[PDB]
């Protein structure tokens, strides 16, 4: 019954937002709830922030 | 990569068998976006073969989970290759080491 | 969805990616527009909301 | 840059023969090059070029009413002789990262394909810090001196910024002092 | 409105005779509701 | 041959009879190109009749009127008397493409001047022959026209009184009448048939 | 019958169309998003019937109609990219349409 | 450039020196300059008698 | 502008009023341009009753159909009302130009649409008014053709009935009659200017 | 705010 078929596919992109999930190598968990305007930020005596 | 190490980790990058590595050692031919091209040492060669490899690479491909696959030299042409040594990285690889 | 916290919030409130409610108050928005008549029925209305 | 385009591609994740890196990897190489553009708010540069080895800045086609900052901001390289290059790079003026993903999710309008869209960071800054020490008058030496350190791409004047600044600054007291 | 749908020959039958005119009324009905002042309300369910 | 690279860019959409393809006042979007078939122009009376400004056949454009400039409506009913295949494409493709290729305007531009030439031609018999007069000069006329049976005395159509009307413009009878006039002349011949003998 | 692929598809935007070629389907290097057709498939269809204010609705535009139904490739909703990369698989007994 | 600005929105006027100030609009990383440097100066530079 | 370049290399003439340049039944073989002035293009049938077409002004060309297929007959008489200036280009040479630089098309087949535009609304208008109508479309179009004055609340226009008589193509006594009759509906104020409220 | 205006007098130039 089949007679010929097409198959295609896309391209996607994804970057990051809140609510995404985040961890390192311990356990340690964590999700963003903002991301920070460097100004804001805290920083240094040399001003190189964090 | 990282940066704090344990050493097993360039003892892992191979044996996936993720990547080429230098079946025989030489110097490079070719080299494309998708592909390179070897001349195999003398010693190396055997008679009857001509004695040069052809490296094709892996694209943008899926996985059964469904992400990103590719594969890219970390290297120069016109340069010598021992054997055993590696051709290209991965989506995941540095320098024959793994960097996630 | 998933979820994560407002600090600056107060008791009542809740934080809300606006297309949930967006899509859960069509019929609202389409006697709405309806009465407003901009969409005078409701394809158009559709239309419009694309 | 705001945008690039080139010849014999439709889309990033395409490729080339003759070419070590993807196309994405160089519009890399770019997102951290640094123009001095003079009277306009937005040009278009071009670029042609073929044989064996790196290409940089040194190879483009410079128009003399703006300052290129650097000759080897470096770009790629040519793995093959017989390869060749061409492609035309729209900049604007701007401030800020407002990426050009704006612009499309703002502008459908139907444009044709081959236009790279291309992430904007307009920003010149790239470093800053102040030190409080004591403006010395003979008598006032609860008196400050502020010493501003910075960092930033070329394109810039400092006094130019510094009596922008006043100006902006300016420009909303008037809503403290005029506007009550 | 109905569960009917009456047709030709009958409305003779029934009203007296006439067929040609009943057309031909039909088409200035066309006339004086198609255009663009009544039939915008059908205009998006050309859009149907 | 340049039609069918005209039509390796188009989209051909396909339309039985009735298919009242454009309307009148619609914003002009998109150009037509007849692939297959016959169509009617149309003129509406504002409230009334509507009139044929005339027939076309293949090879030709619909739609090219509200190209030059922006905001232009269509002018006219266009309504598919017989099933047809019309290409598509649009404006600045088109415009594009004209920068790329010739030809298309000569011929064009050439059958505008055909057009506006017979419109003359139609201006002038519409003021000055009387209507015997009009409705013979539409009996010349379409027996060269190209959809004409070979008749070996005269040149037979099935035309049956109606659109010799509607080119010339009356009532059916009198064209009964004067059929049955140019019965007496040894001009015409018909059995709704018609031939010009 | 056999259903059947090409750009001819009834009550269309040519929106949706300018990228879509001959045998009616995108041509590479382009974006897309819900909504938008990817191939023109249609299957032959029946016929029926519809109530008396549909028919006044079709009696005086003159809506008129074929004996086909669509069965087009779409976007899914909520989701967008760029078009890179295709195939076509087709019978050895089946004539390979054009462009495969 | 293309700059904003805030207007003087209203004067909540409790006593004649108990007293609100409604401001808006900013552009983003102001509010907290302005509220910094605002109460530093009211704070480190006024005369008066005593 | 590209105007003068065009100019440079044409053979200028001032003709003045009322001069027939052309005679139709000549074989064509120039195209002209009016540099400066006003034309008016215009035929008879072999009685001798004339209908004027068109009037052209600076900007426009003439000897255009011609040009394209190689030694047809000329088609109407142009005869300058005004002293004109005229540029004329044989057609070899022309053809050389175009060669040598194109977009010289699409504005004469721009304004032969709107020329075969009003042709159909003529047409059409013969077809369903009596004179009242077609005295409403000629007094309105020419209360918007740029030489209308205005008359504060009301377009003034003075282009006597002697030339609206050839405008229409019709007797003028009827003009004048429905004139009157438009007086009585007061829509139109009129003594040798009419002015339209 | 005048005061400060009164800081800037310097700078605006
Ligand atoms: N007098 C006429 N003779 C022949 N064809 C016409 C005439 N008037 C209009 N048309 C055609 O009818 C079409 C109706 O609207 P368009 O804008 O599509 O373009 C028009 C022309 O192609
Ligand atoms: N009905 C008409 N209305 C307006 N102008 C016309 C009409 N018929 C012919 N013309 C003009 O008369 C010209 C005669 O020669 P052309 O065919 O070169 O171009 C013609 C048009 O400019």
């Amino acid at each position: 019954g089949v007679l010929k078929i097409v198959k295609v596919y896309l391209a996607v992109k994804r970057r990051i937002q809140p609510g995404d999930k985040m961890a390192g190598r311990h356990g340690n968990k964590g999700v963003i709830s903002k991301i920070n305007p460097i100004e804001d930020m805290p920083y240094d005596e040399n001003g190189t922030p964090v | 990569k990282p940066l704090v190490g344990t050493g097993m980790e360039r003892a892992v990058a191979v044996d996936s068998g993720v990547t080429a590595v230098a079946k025989r050692g030489g110097v490079v031919q070719y080299v494309d976006a998708s592909r390179i091209v070897i001349k195999v040492n003398e010693d190396e060669m055997y008679p009857g073969e001509a004695g040069i490899d052809i490296y094709n690479l892996t694209k943008y491909t899926r996985s059964n989970q469904n992400t990103c696959i590719n594969q890219m030299p970390c290297v120069s042409l016109g340069e010598p290759v021992e054997r055993g040594d590696v051709l290209a990285d991965g989506p995941s690889t540095d320098l024959g080491e793994l960097a996630l | 969805s998933v979820i994560t916290v407002g600090p600056y919030l107060r008791l009542h409130q809740c934080g809300l990616p606006k297309k949930m409610a967006l899509e859960l108050f069509k019929p609202f928005i389409y006697g709405k527009l309806e009465l407003r008549g901009l969409a005078t029925t409701i394809k158009a209305a559709k239309k419009m909301v694309e | 840059v705001t945008e690039v385009e080139i010849d014999g591609v439709l889309h990033e994740y395409s490729t080339k023969e003759g070419v070590q890196e993807d196309i994405l990897e160089i519009l890399l190489n770019l997102k951290g090059l640094a123009v001095r553009v003079q009277g306009k708010d937005e040009v278009i540069l071009t670029l042609n070029k073929s044989g064996i080895g790196p290409v940089t800045a040194a190879d483009i086609t410079h128009d003399g009413d703006v300052e290129i900052v650097k000759p080897q901001h470096v770009i790629c390289h040519l793995t093959d002789e017989n390869a060749s290059i061409s492609m035309r790079i729209k900049v604007q003026r701007g401030r800020g990262y407002v990426p050009a993903s704006t612009r499309i999710h703002s502008e459908e309008d139907e444009r044709p394909i081959g236009r790279l869209l291309v992430d904007a960071c307009y920003s010149p800054v790239e470093r800053i810090a102040y030190n409080v020490e004591a403006a010395r008058v003979e008598q006032r030496t609860d008196l400050d001196k502020l010493v501003i350190e910075m960092e930033t791409n070329g394109t810039i004047d400092p006094e130019e910024a510094i009596r922008r600044a006043a100006t902006i600054l300016a420009e909303q007291l008037e809503a403290f002092v005029d506007l009550r | 409105d109905m569960n009917t749908d009456y047709t030709l020959e009958e409305v003779g039958k029934q009203f007296d005779v006439t067929r040609e005119r009943i057309r031909q009324i039909e088409a200035k009905a066309l006339r004086k509701l198609r255009h663009p002042s009544r039939s915008e309300v059908l205009r998006s369910f050309l859009d149907d | 041959p340049t039609l069918e690279w005209f039509l390796s860019h188009c989209h051909i959409h396909k339309y039985p009879s009735k298919s009242t393809l454009i309307h009148q006042g619609e914003k002009a979007e998109t150009l037509y190109y007849i692939v297959k078939g016959s169509v009617a122009v149309l003129i509406k009376d504002e409230e009334g009749k509507e009139m044929i400004l005339s027939y076309l056949n293949q090879g030709d454009f619909i739609g090219e009127l509200g190209l030059f400039e922006e905001g232009q409506e269509r002018s006219a009913w266009v309504r598919a008397k017989t099933a047809c295949e019309v290409a598509e494409i649009s404006y600045k493709k088109f415009r594009q493409l004209i920068q790329v290729n010739p030809d298309i305007l000569m011929r064009l531009s050439a059958q505008m001047a055909r057009r506006l030439q017979v419109t003359s031609e139609k201006v002038g018999n519409l003021a000055f022959l009387d209507v015997t007069g009009r409705i013979a000069q539409t009996l010349l006329n379409l027996a060269k026209q190209p959809d004409a049976m070979t008749h070996p005395d005269g040149m037979q159509i099935k035309i049956t009184r109606q659109e010799i009307g509607q080119i010339v413009g009356c009532s059916r009878e009198t064209v009964g009448r004067i059929l049955k006039m140019l019965e007496d002349q040894n001009l015409i011949s018909a059995h709704g048939k018609t031939i010009v003998v | 019958g056999p259903e059947e692929i090409t750009a001819d598809i009834p009550n269309v935007g040519e929106a949706a169309l300018s990228k879509l070629d001959e045998s009616g389907i995108v041509y590479i290097g382009a974006e897309v998003t819900g909504g938008d057709i990817l191939v023109g498939k249609v299957t032959p269809k029946g016929e029926t019937q519809l109530t008396p204010e549909e028919k006044l609705l079709r009696a005086i535009f003159g809506e008129k109609a074929s004996d086909v139904k669509d069965s087009s490739l779409r976007v899914p909703n909520g989701v967008s990219g760029t078009v890179i990369d295709v195939q076509v698989f087709t019978r050895d007994g089946v004539e390979k349409d054009k462009r495969a | 450039t293309e700059f904003l600005k805030p207007r003087l929105v209203d004067i909540e006027q409790v006593s004649s020196t108990h007293a609100k100030v409604t401001l808006e609009p900013l552009e983003r990383g102001f509010g907290h300059t302005l509220g910094n440097a605002l109460r530093r100066i009211l704070l480190s530079s006024m005369p008066g008698c005593a």
